[PDB]
């Protein structure tokens, strides 16, 4: 029982697709010592025209110039620390390097879970019923079709699905009739190709999961919100109050739920025309950002990401057919309190990701460890003379959300 | 009307305005040769010289 | 009057070596300066002479 092998046993680890697929170009080396803790990017301008039959009308009602911003900032520290008797550790561990391998994994794994939650919490678009899983080809093709219908071209779109769900797509692919290469590949490796239905598909085991949160009653809007471009030109977030809810429920709306407005439809952002989903028009949806409670009388005040702008003095920035007004009918996707792992689809220029370099602590020995482009600062110290040495690992991330209307969640539809 | 104050930024230049100063005369005038390189914190806290 | 340059370096032997000693310094600089070169081109006994 004394002879112990010096080679460690294998373990478990997830994979990285989000950090590789998100845009790491604009937000890189821009949060420096002079810019502060946040920085903003510009937004495109839009114009609307006039229809008159006369030409010597040089004096009339012209357009307006409004400039928007998209502000990105830094997040909390990703810190892992261990306290231990360094002599007892070094009894059988050379250079303290056995610790290094399963630590860079925890820091890297946690950033990916944070990115998924932010992408899920800040994404706006929704598709399909949450209960149904993905079984067929249309369930994947619909995301690409909707992204094309909105009007986004510059960039490249992506989708991430759970591993069990891909087994199903490969099983469907094995049923083809004429593509022998595809049939052989699916029969051998159970691997779907790169571009699947017009969108690049990805399979990942590491993906966040969310709970619905209890609710009940025919909700409806109580007070008319303000959705003018001057009001929402900096964040694409807006607050709204809802009535007709349950008497008093804690945690009435969790973060990530999709609230759908029945009578307001999406618009093709260029031609400003409604969208038709084959048989019915597509309604507008918004995503809950922060947890919302319910008080007596059934009134819930909530903040949503994604704004249905219907400004009447600056029509060029409209993104919805009609204005949300009091008495409108709203609903929420899903059931009462089920738990699920959502499947994501997004554009390249939807969310960013950056890192902040960390300087060395004075008179404290340290090192830098690189892991697929992520630099982790490790520090070692021996505060206290009880032979309690301590080592810490640090990494500082930063996030930005460019346009909430170019991403979100999707599920299967029957 | 136009609202384009989000098209610009508030810039703080990397320039420092001049400050105030004092004058060093006494430190130059007082004699420093006798006391230089004579007192050690380890040896003690007092030193002595002989009168004529 | 006489004002000596700093002498933090100190000597064990010290009676003032006489009443006193003053230290003065020579300072050497090198600079890049624009100067006008004149070319006298008298053909006698060689032409070019800058």
């Amino acid at each position: 029982s004394q002879i112990v092998l010096k080679k460690f046993l294998p373990g478990f680890m997830s994979d990285l697709v989000l950090a590789k697929t998100v845009d790491r170009q604009l937000l890189a080396g821009e949060i420096n010592s002079s810019t502060g803790d946040s920085v903003s990017f510009k937004r495109p301008h839009q114009f609307s025209s006039l229809r008159t039959p006369t030409g010597d009308i040089s004096g009339q009602n012209k357009n307006n110039l409004i400039s928007g911003k998209a502000t990105g900032r830094v997040g909390n520290y990703i810190t892992v620390a261990v306290e231990y008797q360094q002599l007892e550790e070094a009894i059988k561990l050379n250079q303290l390097e056995e610790i290094l391998a399963p630590v860079r994994q925890r820091i890297v794994t946690d950033l990916e879970t944070e990115l998924a939650h932010f992408m899920m919490n800040n994404g706006a678009l929704s598709l399909g019923s949450p209960n149904t899983p993905i079984t067929k080809w249309s369930d994947v093709a619909q995301t690409a079709s909707f992204l094309k219908d909105l009007g986004v071209n510059e960039g490249e779109n992506y989708a991430v699905m759970d591993p069990w769900s891909a087994q199903r797509l490969a099983d469907a692919q094995t049923g083809l009739h004429a593509s022998d290469q595809l049939v052989r590949t699916a029969w051998e490796n159970a691997q779907i190709p790169t571009n699947f239905g017009g969108i690049r598909a990805l399979m990942s085991n590491g993906l966040a999961s969310r709970t619905q949160g209890a609710f009940g009653g025919t909700l409806t809007v109580k007070t008319q919100p303000t959705v003018t471009y001057n009001a929402v030109k900096d964040s694409y977030q807006f607050t709204v109050t809802l009535t007709g809810a349950t008497a008093s429920v804690t945690g009435f709306l969790k973060a990530g739920d999709q609230v759908k407005f029945t009578n307001t439809y999406w618009l093709q952002q260029q031609t400003k025309q409604a969208l038709y989903n084959g048989a019915t028009p597509i309604s507008f949806t918004a995503t809950v950002t922060a947890d919302a409670n319910s008080d007596s009388g059934g009134d819930v005040t909530v903040t949503l990401s994604g704004v249905p702008i219907y400004d009447t003095t600056n029509p060029q920035y409209n993104s919805v057919s009609r204005q949300v007004e009091a008495g409108d009918a709203v609903s929420v996707v899903g059931t009462a309190s089920q738990t699920m792992k959502p499947n994501l689809f997004y554009n390249k220029f939807f969310c960013g990701l950056g890192s902040i370099p960390l300087p060395k602590l004075h008179s404290i020995d340290s090192a830098v460890a690189t892991y697929e482009g992520f630099s982790i600062r490790v520090h070692k110290y021996a505060d206290g003379d009880a032979n309690v040495q301590k080592m810490r690992f640090d990494l500082l991330p930063a996030y930005v959300c460019f346009n909430p209307h170019m991403g979100g969640q999707f599920f299967g539809n029957p | 009307p136009n609202n384009l104050d989000s098209n610009v930024s508030q810039i703080v230049l990397k320039k420092f305005l001049p400050g105030f100063m004092s004058d060093l005369v006494l430190a130059k005038t007082v004699d420093r040769q006798l006391l230089a390189g004579e007192i050690n914190s380890s040896t003690g806290d007092s030193v002595s010289f002989k009168r004529p | 009057p006489t004002s000596l340059d700093v002498t933090s370096m100190t000597s064990w032997e010290y009676n003032w070596f006489g009443a006193d000693v003053i230290y003065i310094a020579k300072y050497y600089e090198v600079r890049k300066e624009s100067v006008d070169v004149i070319s006298y081109r008298h053909p006698i006994t060689g032409e070019i002479a800058t």
